[PDB]
This record gives C-alpha cells, structure tokens and sequence, in this order.
RNA sequence: GAAAUUGUUGAAAGGGAAGGGCAUUUGAUCAGACA
RNA sequence: GGAAUACUGCCAGCUGGGACUGAGGACUGCGACGUAAGUCAAGGAUGCUGGCAUAAUGGUUAUAUGCCGCCCGUCUUGAAA
RNA sequence: AAAUAUGUAAGAAGUCCUUGUUACUUAAUUGAACGUGGACAUUUGAAUGAAGAGCUUUUAGUGGGCCAUUUUUGGUAAGCAGAACUGGCGAUGCGGGAUGAACCGAACGUAGAGUUAAGGUGCCGGAAUACACGCUCAUCAGACACCACAAAAGGUGUUAG
RNA sequence: GCCCUGAAAAUGGAUGGCGCUCAAGCGUGUUACCUAUACUCUACCGUCAGGGUUGAUAUGAUGCCCUGACGAGUAGGCAGG
RNA sequence: GAGAACAGAAAUCUCCAGUAGAACAAAAGGGUAAAAGCCCCCUUGAUUUUGAUUUUCAGUGUGAAUACAAACCAUGAAAGU
RNA sequence: GGUUGCGGCCAUAUCUACCAGAAAGCACCGUUUCCCGUCCGAUCAACUGUAGUUAAGCUGGUAAGAGCCUGACCGAGUAGUGUAGUGGGUGACCAUACGCGAAACUCAGGUGCUGCAAUCU
C-alpha cells in the first residue's frame, strides 16, 4: 500500500509551542577556531599584563 | 472563551514547604516563614526557602570551604550559616575559631570546629541571635560535584561519560571512540 | 532521482549581475575587517574558493577571526524551533561591512551631541525616536485654487 | 501607563443590535468591521 | 446601499517641499454615511489622477440639501454599469422631488431591471431637465399631460383582525 | 438462599419496538421543620 | 430678511411601567445632606401585613404531555452502520 | 522587476579620553588583540504587550492521518493521486446549514437575568401574511454560500438599454 | 434582465414538508422581531495565583481570612480520593 | 568580410571586423579575455602532522568541500600562488 | 586649465563619422656593438635622444548620430499582489472593501567625475 510521503503540516506549530528560543549571547565568548598564530600571542599578551596588575599590588 | 496566552492553571514550580516529613525540619521552618513574613530581611526569605530543599540541592558544605570563605577580605569574624549538613576535612591542617550555624554538623566537623574553639549553633539559636541575619555568610556546596551529573548531556561530542557498569578496556573504548575504529565521538 | 548537492538550486543566485562579470574591482580587497564588524554575505560566483553556502546567501553575521585571505563569521542558524551558531570561513569577495548599523551609530554620535549641547544649556532634550505622527490642523486657501469637480467617466473601447 | 492601568473593558454584545446583517464585512460595505469612526460611539454606547 | 445623502468631498494630493498648495478636486457623492463617501471619493480619484488615500488628504466634506425639496422635477440620469458579461453606458429618466430620491430608486431600478448591485454601478451625471419636451422617455411623458387624472381601481384594504364579518370590497 | 428466569396477586401504560434527557400536570408515597 | 423644523450629538435634566438578584453579618472605608444635633439611598434588604402549620411547599416515584435522544465495546482518516 | 514572505540592527556586554601587555604584526611601540586610569544615567535612546524570565533531569503516547480557502504537479476526469502556507477535523460538544467528521457562528464547571452571532420570522416553528420600488406566469416556473449540476445555440413572451 | 425552447432512465417522492403567483418567487432597500454551552452582571463549585494571620487563656498552621483570574478534551502523564 | 599559383564548398598564407556568438574530459547550470580558454617554460603542494569549519545532520557517521596552524617543497624578478 | 606616472568608481568613460590641438609631456621615430627573443630587431632586448613628425596614438569638440546614465502625477494608481464576505456567475472567470504597487511606453535633461606625485606658456 502506499501512503503519504512527506509534508510540513503542523510542523511550525510545533516549533512554537516551546517556541523557537532565541539564539542566546554571551559578553566573552569563545575563541573556537580562531587563529592560532594569534591566540598564541594572545596568550603570552594577557600573561604578562597580569604580571603587570599584579606589580600594581606589591 | 478566551484565546489564552499562556499555559492555564500553572503551579508556579517551587517548593512551597518541605518534601520531607520531619518533624523539627517543619518547626525550623515554623520559626523562619514567621521571621519572613515580619522582618523585611533578605536572609530570613532565602534560609526559608533552602529549608524546602531537597538533598540534591543541599550538597554537604565541608569545614575547609568554611575556613576559605573566612578569609575573605572582611570576613574573618562572620558567622556562616549552612542550610545543610558539614562535613569534616582532614586536608586542612589550620582551622579558624568562627561560628557556624546549620543543620547537621558531622561528628569530626563539629569536633574541628569546637577543637579550635568555635561555636556550633542550630538555626533556631542562630535566629535568636541573628533575627536579621546580621553579620551572616551562608555558604553552598557544590551541587553539580554529585555522579549523576556526569551523565547529563551525554552524546556526540560532548565529552560526558556512558553510562556503564564494568570499566576497562573492551568496555566501550572502540568503534566511535577512536580515529582508528570507525570514528570518534 | 531527486538530487541535492552544494550549490544546487543557485542558477540566479550566483550568477553574476547584468553587464558586470570579469575582476572584482581592488577595492573589494582594499577594505578592511576586524573582529566584531557586521557583515553581510553574498557570494561572488566568480570567486569559487571560500564561497559562502546558498544559505547563507542574503544573510548578516559577526565577525570572528581574520586570517590572510579570509574573514570567518558567525551566524545564528536555526534549526528545528532553535537556533545554533555556525562559523562561516569567508574570501573577502563574499563579504561586505554592513550599514546595518551606520543609522545607529550616527545616532548615538548626535545624541552624544543635542545632550552636551542641551545639559550644559538648561536642560530640554527628549532624543528617542518617535514614530510618524498624525497631523495637525491646517487650513488650505482656495485663493488660486478653486476647486474642480471631476466625476465618472462613460464606458469607451479604444482597440 | 494611563491606558495600560486600565484592564481591558468588558462590554456587553450591543443592545440596539449591530445594524446590519452580517459582521463580517467591513462598515463600508454594509458591515461591522473597520474603522466607521465617529460612529464608534453609537455601538460602544449600545454595549456599554 | 441604503438611504442616500449627497455629499461635496474635496481632496488633494499631500503637500510637499516643491508642490506647497496641490490643486483640489471636487466630487458629488451620493451616500448613506459620510464615512461610505470619503471612501467612494478615494475610489474615483484613483480612477482619475495619479492619487491614493495613503498619499492625500480630504479637505472638506459637506452635505448637499435639495434646493427644493418639494418641487416635484424631471431628471435626467446617466449612469456607467456592468453585466455579467460586459459593460455598459445608459440614460434614464426619474421624476421625484429631490436628487436624493431620485438616486434611491435608480439603484432600485437598476438592481430590479439588470440585476446591478451597488458596486457595480456608476453615477456620470444626475441633472434636473428643465423644459418638458427634452424630456425622452414616455413612462415619465406620460406625467406631463396636462389635467392629469387617474383612478386607483380595485382597492385592497388591509384587515386587522383574522376575521371578517362581511365580504370586502374594492369600490373606489 | 442473590441473579437471570417463572407463577399468582395488586397498581399502571400500550394506533409499526422499548428504554433515555430538561420540565411540569396528575396519582401514589415520604423526610424535615413548626412550636 | 427673520423664524421654525428635520437630522446628528450632548446634559454629572427630571420622570413612569416591568423583570431577575439580596452574596455579606458588630464596628472600622470614601462620602452625601445639614448653621447645628443629627440624618442618609454612602464597604451587598429591610420594613409592614396576611395565609398555612401540613403532604400545603418540597423530595421520591409511576404516568401523561412539549421539545429533544440511533448500540455499546473496538480497530479506523471516517461507524448507528 | 513586484506584493507576500526573509537576514541584521535600534546602547551600560554602550560611546569618548588617557596610555600598559606580547613571543603575533609593522619601516617604526606601528598595528592587532586584552587591559589599568578618567567623562556622561534612565527620553539610557522606536512601538505594543509581558499571570515574569532563565535553566536542568527524566519519562508516556505518537511516528496509517484526513479536510477547507489560497498557491500548485500528474490525470479528460474523479468523493482520484501528490506537494506549499495557514486554519481545521482526527481528540469536540453547543447554535446554524432539514439531514451530514471537516462549511458558518461559537469552543463547554453548576445556575439566574439580560444581550447577541450565524441563521431565520405564512403554517409546520420561537419571530412582521412588515414596509418599499421594480421584475417574473412556465400544459415539467422558481425559491439562498460550501451543496447535492447543466451547456452551445435560439424566442415577434416581457422588461429596461 | 426574468421567463420559454434546447432538457432522455429505471420502486412513489421531495425548494426539509405543506403550500405559495401585485408571492410565501427573483433583484434591492429600510425597520422591527425570534434564539447558542458565545458576550455583560450576579450567586455557588473547583483550579491557579497574590496578600494577611502563632499572642496567650479552646476546637483543624497540611489550617483560618482577604483578593483576582481561569474551567473543551482522545492517546497519554500526574494528583487528590 | 576582403585578398594569394595548382586549390575546387573544404588544404596553406595575409589583413580587417569580432563581449565570447569558442574552448575549459564528461550531464547541465554557474564562472572566465593581457583568463579559467591556446602555445611554451620549469615542476610534483595529487606531499607531511594533527585539530576547527560548511553541506547532508540527530546538528551522528560517511562523501565532498572551506579557512587557518606546524613542516618540507614548487614556481615566479617579485607580490604571490 | 594641459600633460605624465600610479590610481578609485568602471560606458555621462563605449561605439560610428568628421574637425581642431599652443606649450611641455607622451608618442611615432633612428640604430644593432652589447644583455636578450624571434621564421621575421614587426613584437620583445639593448644603444642614441642624436637624424625626422603631429600623420597616427593621445586629448577635445561637432552629430534632430547608435548606445549608455538620470528624471517625471508620461503611461499607471494600470498589470500583478496581502487581506474580507453565506459578494456576482452554470462554469470560465469577474466586481467590490482595507492595503502594497510594477515593467514597457512617452517626454525632457545629460555624455566622465575624481585621488597622489611630477611637469608645463
Ligand atoms: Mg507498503
Ligand atoms: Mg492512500
Ligand atoms: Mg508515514
Ligand atoms: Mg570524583
Ligand atoms: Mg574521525
Ligand atoms: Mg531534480
Ligand atoms: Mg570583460
Ligand atoms: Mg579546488
Ligand atoms: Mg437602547
Ligand atoms: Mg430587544
Ligand atoms: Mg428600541
Ligand atoms: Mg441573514
Ligand atoms: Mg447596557
Ligand atoms: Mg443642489
Ligand atoms: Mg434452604
Ligand atoms: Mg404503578
Ligand atoms: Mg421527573
Ligand atoms: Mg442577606
Ligand atoms: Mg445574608
Ligand atoms: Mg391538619
Ligand atoms: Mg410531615
Ligand atoms: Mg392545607
Ligand atoms: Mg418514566
Ligand atoms: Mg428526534
Ligand atoms: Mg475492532
Ligand atoms: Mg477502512
Ligand atoms: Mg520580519
Ligand atoms: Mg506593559
Ligand atoms: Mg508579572
Ligand atoms: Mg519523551
Ligand atoms: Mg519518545
Ligand atoms: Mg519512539
Ligand atoms: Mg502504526
Ligand atoms: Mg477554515
Ligand atoms: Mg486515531
Ligand atoms: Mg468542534
Ligand atoms: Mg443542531
Ligand atoms: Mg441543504
Ligand atoms: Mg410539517
Ligand atoms: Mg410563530
Ligand atoms: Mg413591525
Ligand atoms: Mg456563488
Ligand atoms: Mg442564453
Ligand atoms: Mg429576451
Ligand atoms: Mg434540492
Ligand atoms: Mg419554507
Ligand atoms: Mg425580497
Ligand atoms: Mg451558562
Ligand atoms: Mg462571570
Ligand atoms: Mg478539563
Ligand atoms: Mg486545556
Ligand atoms: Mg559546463
Ligand atoms: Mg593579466
Ligand atoms: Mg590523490
Ligand atoms: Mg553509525
Ligand atoms: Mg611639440
Ligand atoms: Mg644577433
Ligand atoms: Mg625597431
Ligand atoms: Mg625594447
Ligand atoms: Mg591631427
Ligand atoms: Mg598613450
Ligand atoms: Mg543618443
Ligand atoms: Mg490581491
Ligand atoms: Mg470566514
Ligand atoms: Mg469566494
Ligand atoms: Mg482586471
């Protein structure tokens, strides 16, 4: 026998009832992917700025 | 009718007394909906609340995260209050004098405590004292330290631990878990 | 049977705008991104390495990472009744700096301006937007117009 | 916050009746909806 | 579409910079409401000029009472309408005591005859024809003969009760 | 010593099924409350 | 020239008939009228009068009458089928 | 080259000044990234709404669908077969369409009073054998959407053009 | 435009039936009137929510009191009985 | 298109016009002109290491692809690729 | 203002026909020892700047020119389209209500703007 294929119906409601969430944001997000030439300085960078906010408590 | 906009008759999802059934618990919390509905204070709305909480949500406070929080900047003469048991910590080796307030203190905490010459109060003695929480640091444990949560989230690239009884090799470490077997993950 | 590979479905798409194929002009590569730029995609289909996905074509994304020849951005995808986030890595031919935002900043830029130039005056400022208004009264003059009265018209067939 | 304070009025179906045969069409065309302006105050009366 | 009041509306094309002072247009309108006639006006402008509601203004709407409200007069009356199956101009003839009854009863007769509803119908011109004898069509002529008289034979008096006691009678 | 199902007695109703719902008339039957 | 009137709209203008309801149970509020003492229709009915004191009202039941009512269980897109 | 649909943006995670960190990067303490120090509050930066928002675990049933308007493929066509968006039926009674899964109106706690919808008001049957202007006479008249069919072609019947 | 011809099927039969002809028909207009489990106001039930109340010397603190909104339901979940 | 012995519709030579009307293995659609097509020159980056990413998606696998990092090379005056 | 070298936008810069261009600059132009490339010093390489020319390039101007760019209540609120109705019609289809709104057409206006450095009667 054969028998319906495919189709959408009902589909969007049922991505509304818990609703489609928007996309959420972070303040810092990652660095996935992100150039490792660069993070490795990044790294090194933030190093010695710590350093550096720590001389200013000594 | 109404085109409604939202789900009807909700209960509002929190626990409203507790799920235990003790008696002094129910006492405790006797005492501190009072001080809720008749000081204002902050503190007194949220140790009523973790009274409700279930023993998940109270993970076991330990006597070195005690004497940690203590040495915050300010901090070394507040009295920390636990809505939950406290456990002992040998990995301490120097403990402070201070005054914790709590449910349950376990034998070695509540010996460290005092060995040092502290105070162990129950609640009720801590409300005497504190009926604005004056001067209080309450403590949490870690809640997501439990093995259950391990498994939560559990699949492809998630990095999360099968559940699994019998662990070794030859216990799920192949097809899917390897470059070399299938795939990985 | 049916078939669904990379860039079907894109006949127009990527397709290359009336009288204007050939090299992209030097400016395309003489413009400049940092992280955080808004961009908009759209692919150049002369640029066949590093060519956005039809998907993503039309759409405005973050940017993420700059490598030599290449932006990657971020767009929010949604997928099922939510959205993921996707890195796209971009030749600088399928990417633009977006206006998206230019009302915006000239408008914080001004108000950073009417504000300084009302607080140190006597105050008065009132710099949100608002939307169209109704309008006021009025009183039109026929004093060179005089109205003409116009009524309907027969039925005719010109053919 | 004037016009939010106030909760929704409730009126009654109008007493008169609606004019009209049929609702759904606009006042316009010899029915209920639309703006008919002025003569909003005529129905809200008959339903208030 | 119900009881007519005409209408003068007067609309113009929203100012501008370039164009202060747009140029103004008038139309009659018979209507039941000003509200159905502001939107009759937009529906001929457009069929005019380059105009819409969005984009203009109405000025000014006023009633146009009969001057005579009881001098009965002859009018001539032309109107545009569709059929099912084309279009068509055409001219009647109304006798009455007001344009406004008049334009009642052209709708009547329209539906009644060609089966014209409202929408499908266009109102060229309505005017009162002065000297009888530019008067053309016979079923109006007919009203003009002087010393008029008719009868009105066989009359039917409404009963008021179920029952009768007598046996009627038409004589009149 | 239940029920299906039966005899008798008593009461009722019945123009091609019966049973049911809202409601009241009519018959039968009955609780409570008055002080 | 000077009125009227219709039409539409307003009045925190007055006023008649009719229906359903009377939740609540000291006081506490916002008021109204009064020179005042008081008073009131102002955070939900009281006053006065009669009849019965029982199958009268009411319940139950059978019947009659008006309108209405297909056989449940099931599998099914769909069953009184 | 539309309409309908569609991406992003409308600030405190914001804008401006000062000038630290590095192994990246520059001819170059140049830049890039991350910072320390300082300037400005709710007209802090459109509307409307918000019985709040966010988050976590676990588990049932389900995985034959069917219909309506619109878009739409195959077929002469189908109460046929197959997609698109929404609304429905399925899972749902109530009023209307005599009747009827899906049309119209309207979604249901037990009830009183009122008012209506869609649909009606000669009698069946609650409600004008109301008002008003025309049209129609059929020796198979006609009579309300979905809906329970009719066409080309003709009439010196009659109406108005 | 309405009407007439074009217009042929099987039990007797369907504008729902009767019947209707200046209609109880067709086109259009204006009033009034009828009546849904819908709308408005009110009582009672239940659900959800927000308040208030441990002060003894009397009776439920899971209680008592105030206020507001909501109520369709197969498969299925949970709850109180 | 116009020109040159044998030479013809078609052999080889030249000039003019030439937006691609061609070619780019292959289906078709994109793309391309001092090239992506045609001729020549030098080559092995069709290599080594292990991650991220896009499509299909459960946001699994597989295929295919993208932009980088760490190597070693090719070519080019070079920028580069 | 011209011109050059490097440009940006890439026809208001392109195309066809014709005329005009001072000064400088570009250019055409002479040569073959040298590096270099060709069947061919035409291209490409080198050397002279000397021996010659505005003819071409280049630049600009003309044209009821082709094209291209702009504009407009020109056409057109037209086609098409979101939304409504127990609207019309046997149907095919079509009106109407609240909105959005083209393309062709037609007429007019235009025909490169401009950055950095050097140079020039
Ligand atoms: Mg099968
Ligand atoms: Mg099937
Ligand atoms: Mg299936
Ligand atoms: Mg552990
Ligand atoms: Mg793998
Ligand atoms: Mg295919
Ligand atoms: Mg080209
Ligand atoms: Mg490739
Ligand atoms: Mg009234
Ligand atoms: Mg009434
Ligand atoms: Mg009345
Ligand atoms: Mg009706
Ligand atoms: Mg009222
Ligand atoms: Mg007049
Ligand atoms: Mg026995
Ligand atoms: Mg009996
Ligand atoms: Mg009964
Ligand atoms: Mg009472
Ligand atoms: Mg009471
Ligand atoms: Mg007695
Ligand atoms: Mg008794
Ligand atoms: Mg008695
Ligand atoms: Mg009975
Ligand atoms: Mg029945
Ligand atoms: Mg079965
Ligand atoms: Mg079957
Ligand atoms: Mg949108
Ligand atoms: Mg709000
Ligand atoms: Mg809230
Ligand atoms: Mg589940
Ligand atoms: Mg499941
Ligand atoms: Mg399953
Ligand atoms: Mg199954
Ligand atoms: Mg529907
Ligand atoms: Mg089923
Ligand atoms: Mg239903
Ligand atoms: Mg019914
Ligand atoms: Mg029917
Ligand atoms: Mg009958
Ligand atoms: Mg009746
Ligand atoms: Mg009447
Ligand atoms: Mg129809
Ligand atoms: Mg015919
Ligand atoms: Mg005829
Ligand atoms: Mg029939
Ligand atoms: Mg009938
Ligand atoms: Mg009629
Ligand atoms: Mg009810
Ligand atoms: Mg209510
Ligand atoms: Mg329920
Ligand atoms: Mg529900
Ligand atoms: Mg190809
Ligand atoms: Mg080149
Ligand atoms: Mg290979
Ligand atoms: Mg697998
Ligand atoms: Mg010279
Ligand atoms: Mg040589
Ligand atoms: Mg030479
Ligand atoms: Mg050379
Ligand atoms: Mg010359
Ligand atoms: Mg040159
Ligand atoms: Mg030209
Ligand atoms: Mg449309
Ligand atoms: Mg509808
Ligand atoms: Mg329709
Ligand atoms: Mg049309």
């Amino acid at each position: 026998a054969k028998s319906k294929n495919h189709t959408a119906h009902n589909q969007t409601r049922k991505a509304h009832r818990n609703g489609i969430k928007k996309p959420k944001t972070y303040k810092y997000p990652s660095l996935k992917g992100v150039d490792p030439k660069f993070r490795r300085n990044h790294k090194h960078a933030l190093h010695g700025t710590a350093k550096a906010l720590a001389a200013a408590k000594k | 009718g109404i085109d409604h906009t939202s789900k009807q008759h909700k209960r509002s999802g929190h626990r409203t007394a507790p799920k235990s059934d003790n008696v002094y618990l129910k006492l405790l919390v006797k005492l501190y909906t009072f001080l809720a509905r008749r000081t204002d204070a902050p503190f007194n709305k949220v140790v009523l609340k973790a009274l409700f909480l279930s023993k998940i949500n109270r993970p076991p406070v330990s006597v070195s995260r005690i004497a940690r929080a203590l040495k915050q900047e300010g901090a070394a003469n507040k009295t920390v209050v636990v809505v939950g048991t406290v456990t002992d910590d040998a990995r301490i080796f120097e403990f402070p004098k201070t005054t914790v307030a709590a449910l349950r203190f376990t034998a070695g905490a509540r010996a460290k405590i005092v060995k040092a010459g502290g105070e162990c109060i129950t609640l009720d003695q801590l409300a005497v004292r504190a009926p604005k929480g004056q001067n209080t640091l309450i403590l949490r444990g870690p809640r997501n330290s439990r093995e259950a949560v391990r498994h939560f989230g559990m699949g492809p690239h998630k990095g999360k631990a099968p559940r699994i009884l019998s662990t070794g090799r030859k216990f799920e470490r192949a097809r899917g878990r390897r470059r070399s077997k299938g795939f990985k993950v | 049977g049916k078939s669904h590979g990379y860039r079907s479905r894109t006949r127009y798409m990527f397709q290359r705008d009336f009288r204007k194929h050939g090299a992209v002009h030097l400016s395309t590569y003489l413009k400049v991104y940092k992280v955080g730029d808004i961009v908009d995609i759209k692919a150049n289909g002369s640029i066949q390495k590093g060519m956005p996905h039809k998907f993503y074509q039309g759409k405005t994304g973050v940017v993420y990472n700059v490598t030599k020849s290449s932006v990657g951005v971020i767009i929010n995808k949604m997928v099922g009744n939510r959205y993921l986030e996707k890195r796209l890595n971009l030749r600088v031919e399928h990417i633009k700096h977006s206006k998206c935002r230019q009302e915006f900043l000239e408008r914080v830029k001004a108000n950073a301006a009417k504000r300084a130039e009302a607080k140190a005056q006597g105050v008065a400022v009132q710099l949100k937007r608002q939307p169209a208004q109704p309008r006021e009264s009025r009183i039109v003059s026929t004093e060179g117009n005089v109205p003409q009265t116009l009524a309907p018209v027969p039925y005719e067939t010109f053919i | 916050q004037a016009n939010n304070f106030l909760w929704p009025f409730k009126l009654s179906n109008p007493s008169g009746g609606w004019g009209v045969p049929r609702k759904f069409k606009h006042f316009i065309q010899g029915g209920s909806f639309g703006n008919r302006e002025e003569f909003i105050n005529k129905l809200v009366k008959s339903m208030n | 579409m119900a009881h007519f009041k005409e209408y003068q509306v007067i609309g113009r094309r929203l100012p501008t910079e370039s164009v202060p002072e747009p140029k103004l247009f008038r139309m009659r309108i018979f209507a039941s409401n000003e509200v159905i006639a502001k939107s009759r006006y937009w529906y001929f402008l457009q069929k005019l000029h380059k105009v819409k509601k969005a984009s203009g203004e109405i000025v000014s709407i006023n009633q146009i009472n009969e001057a005579h409200p009881t001098k009965v007069k002859n009018f001539g009356v032309w109107v545009r309408y569709d059929s099912r199956s084309g279009t068509h101009n055409m001219y009647k003839e109304i006798r009455d005591v007001s344009r406004v009854a008049a334009v009642e009863t052209l709708y009547q007769d329209m539906a009644a005859r060609h089966r014209a509803r409202f929408r499908s119908i266009h109102i060229l011109k309505v005017a009162e024809i002065e000297k009888t004898a530019d008067v053309k069509r016979q079923y109006v002529k007919q009203f003009l003969t002087k010393d008029l008289k008719f009868p009105l034979p066989h009359r039917v008096q409404k009963s008021t009760k179920t029952f009768s006691y007598k046996r009627p009678s038409t004589f009149y």
